[PDB]
């Protein structure tokens, strides 16, 4: 919260997060969304058998794809978007150990946390907003602007201060569990692997100074704070 | 819901917060979301019931953009202002709802013929209007109100109106309020998750009816979506107080 | 027929919804 | 109110004040101003409702000189004796009123068609009678009773009459009872301060109705104005007890 | 006094001043001159009748004219100067509600406060000094350099740090009251409306870097901390 | 047109009401 005078290694007042075998430091402050509840009480009824957790595999930080922000981005533009858990299983960081349990269990309840790290320089400026939309299947294209993002659980990133942001995502779905994988033998009547959407949008365009860089980058990291699996099956490759 | 107060870091002085005006004119506060959703919304205004059909279907779902009229699109039997009612505006902010809905049905008649209202639990489809179930050509010998489903009767000569409360008879935790495209052909089991069943009205002879809907007492909404893109052209249709 | 039935292939995934890779939808 | 007792300085002897006769014949005292204002006044006697219009508008305002008939002026749908009712006479003495009004509406019919009564809060205008809002030519698809405003329904086959209480939904502390000239074209925001909104009656088919108004229980008047210039020619229309 | 690490809105550690219906914030520190006394005891004798105050009108902050500082300003240069209350009545912020009482009272005792806000950037530099000279009529052109300013009540402004400055001005005059307005019917033997002078001077020239701005701005704000009026008269337009 | 709409200029103020200077109104 408070800086110190310069020494051999500059202003050594960083903070950090350690989850399992992964650590992430931050140079400035961090903004965190509220810790909110998931539906509880349906788990013991939707599954006659015990559900499982594998924290050492799922609760570690995993970086996903890099996000490029340029001076040409306009307010409301989608910089990136994720359908979860689907995109974290078959499109981003595919070899991550966090994905292991999804190969053998057919159902699950998931609570996540997403950390966003930005690196714009002191002569740049801009604002980005990241928000989550619960149970978004077939409703991604409405209530999808920066206004809806500012109303739902979200975090804001300033591109010159480089504050970190942590989005806490509870499990809010219209069914007890979300299905983990599609399969040639599984039904096509229910689209699986998606209980929410994460949007990364431009709030105010990135700007730079004379001869400055026309872009900068943001990196998202995810981790399950609570991943419960149900319905064991033979292992299958993801999507 | 995230207020955004978390992003307001300024701590310098401000002007007064004043005193609220709520309750100054009267004690009839109208800001409770459930209170608003409990007042009736007109769905069908004087539509026809024909005995050649199984009955007139009413999908159990609250008012929202799913029933909004758009200038230029095909004519439906839905009243055109549903999309601008306060309750539809509220529902357009919540994608989840659970509980019962109440339907006020009025049969424009004074006859002694009974009109039946039958409840169908969640079966997977989503239809409205007159329909011949399984495309038969006679239904008086195989009436839907005589098959075993919960049914209630209206006798216009006693009271042409009735108010029925339909249960939350579905397999899901929540009903899905709306879709971005109500006519998109996507995964069929998901397609039917926007309703919790149907209400079917069956007459003896041809007659007209009107239908209103509202939230029951055991009712909750959730999964706040934030506001959608909107439009308004109100300004153009009235004079200002300066001529 | 009805243009709402199916999303064009270039903007959607196999589930007839906008692909998460299709950023231009907004 | 200033009694003027302040100007009566004489202190010489007088004759007795006697004993009051109030309550000698009966206990039905009728001198309370609120009691008087709470008994119904006929506004419209058998007027027509036409489904081609949005509905028949009733401006929310108590009876007064604003509705007085003057021999020779244009014919309006207002009953002609409103200006001589005791309550109009009382209201002509108070320029302020706050609270609710109660309307008793009777639909001359026994049909099973619902007739809706919709309440419109203070919007700035002051109209009465049949009107096509925004001058359209069809209103069954865009009914005022289905837009979100508070609405109640009458079903003549059950009861052709109803009594509805309209709230004091306005921005002002008091409603202004009357003007010296109800037809003068002056500052538009002030012009609409003599009403607190409207009541709109909409039928399914052409039918007639009658309307009465009275003060609600939560109602007060104030800003006593003193008596106006009056006239009377009663003497000429009756014999005296001496032939 | 102490900065914090960067967050969404930068280093949110501003301070502020609220006086009546006006608020002024400051990003860095502020320098304030000493709170000193005015003559007391003559008020009840110079005016047989009670004197008045109208704090809600006079004690609020009112911005006056903008001051431009350029790289061409030399040490000792006058950037601005005010004869008070005169210049705050008929030359600067003329429609200010703070001026209302001066339209009807012929005499007054005034104690003020003047806040100066500067905005030079991090690659500029320079020093400005603001001072007050009590009862200056016919003595403005002597004891008027930066040296005299450094000796009288004053505040110093650094053009790159943007510290704010507050000059506290007591009522020190050779008479009990100062006259508020000149008038065709008033005497010409006494010059009215001036009990002091405020000077804004260059202490060290503004300098800028390669291709930098050749100027920056300062804005003065005044408020009476104690304005007492005496001698009611019909209202007149100011000067 | 309607004679009630506007008061004659000589008896009224800019607000279309009797001027307080017009004493003869009674
Ligand atoms: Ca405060
Ligand atoms: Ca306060
Ligand atoms: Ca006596
Ligand atoms: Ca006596």
């Amino acid at each position: 919260e408070v800086p110190s005078k310069e020494s051999i290694q500059g202003d050594a007042t960083q903070q950090s997060s350690k989850e399992e075998n992964t650590i992430i430091t931050r140079d400035q402050q961090q903004t965190v969304s509220e810790n909110i509840p998931s539906t509880v009480g349906d788990l013991v009824i939707a599954s006659s058998e015990p559900t499982q957790q594998f924290r050492s595999l799922t609760n570690r930080w995993m970086p996903i794809n890099s996000i490029r922000v340029t001076v040409n981005g306009k307010r409301n533009d989608l910089l990136a978007q994720y359908y979860i858990p689907e995109d974290f299983l078959s499109t981003h960081a595919k070899c991550a150990p966090n994905t292991i349990p999804f190969e053998t269990y057919v159902y699950g309840k998931y609570e996540l946390e997403m950390k966003f790290v930005a690196n714009g320089n002191k002569f740049q400026c801009g604002k980005v907003i990241i928000s989550v939309k619960f149970d978004s299947y077939q409703a991604d294209n409405i209530n999808t602007g920066f206004q809806a993002a500012l109303s739902r659980p979200h975090i804001m990133l300033d591109l010159s201060t480089n504050n970190e942001g942590v989005l806490k995502i509870p499990f809010r779905y219209h069914r007890a569990f979300v299905r983990n994988q599609t399969h040639k033998t599984a039904t096509a009547g229910v689209r699986p692997g998606k209980f929410a959407s994460i949007y990364v949008q431009v709030l105010s365009p990135l700007q730079t100074g004379e001869g400055g860089a026309n872009d900068m980058f943001i990196r998202p990291f995810y981790r399950y704070t609570r991943a419960e699996f149900a319905g064991m099956s033979y292992k299958v490759p993801l999507t | 819901m995230d207020t955004g107060a978390k992003e307001d870091e300024d701590e310098t002085a401000n002007f007064s917060d004043g005193v609220t005006a709520m309750g100054f004119q009267s004690l009839d506060t109208q800001v409770s979301i459930k209170d608003i959703l409990r007042r009736p919304v007109l769905l069908f205004n004087h539509v026809e019931l024909d005995p050649d059909y199984t009955g007139f279907f009413i999908p159990i779902m609250p008012p929202s953009r799913m029933m909004q009229y758009k200038s230029g699109d095909k004519e439906t039997s839905f009243q055109r202002l549903i999309g601008r009612t306060p309750q539809a505006a509220i529902m357009n902010l919540f994608r989840f709802w659970r509980g019962s809905l109440r339907y006020t049905i009025i049969i424009h008649s004074t006859d002694g013929h009974p009109i039946y209202v039958t409840h169908v639990p969640h079966t997977g489809n989503r239809v409205y209007g007159l329909m011949k179930v399984n495309n038969l050509h006679e239904y008086t010998k195989v009436p839907i109100f005589g098959c075993g489903l919960t049914t209630e009767m209206i006798i216009p000569s006693v009271n042409p109106s009735i108010c029925v409360e339909v249960p939350f008879d579905t397999e899901n935790n929540w009903a899905v309020t709306f879709d971005e495209d109500a006519q998109r052909n996507y995964s069929w089991r998901d397609k039917g998750d926007t309703v919790t069943g149907h209400l079917v009205v069956t007459p003896v002879v041809s007659v007209y009816m009107s239908v209103w809907v509202e939230a029951g007492d055991d009712f909750e909404v959730s999964n706040f979506y934030g506001p959608p893109s909107v439009k308004t052209n109100d300004w153009n249709y009235a004079f200002s107080d300066e001529h | 027929d009805n243009p709402h039935r199916f999303l064009p292939a270039n903007v959607s995934n196999r589930w007839n919804e906008y692909s998460s890779a299709y950023l231009p939808r907004v």
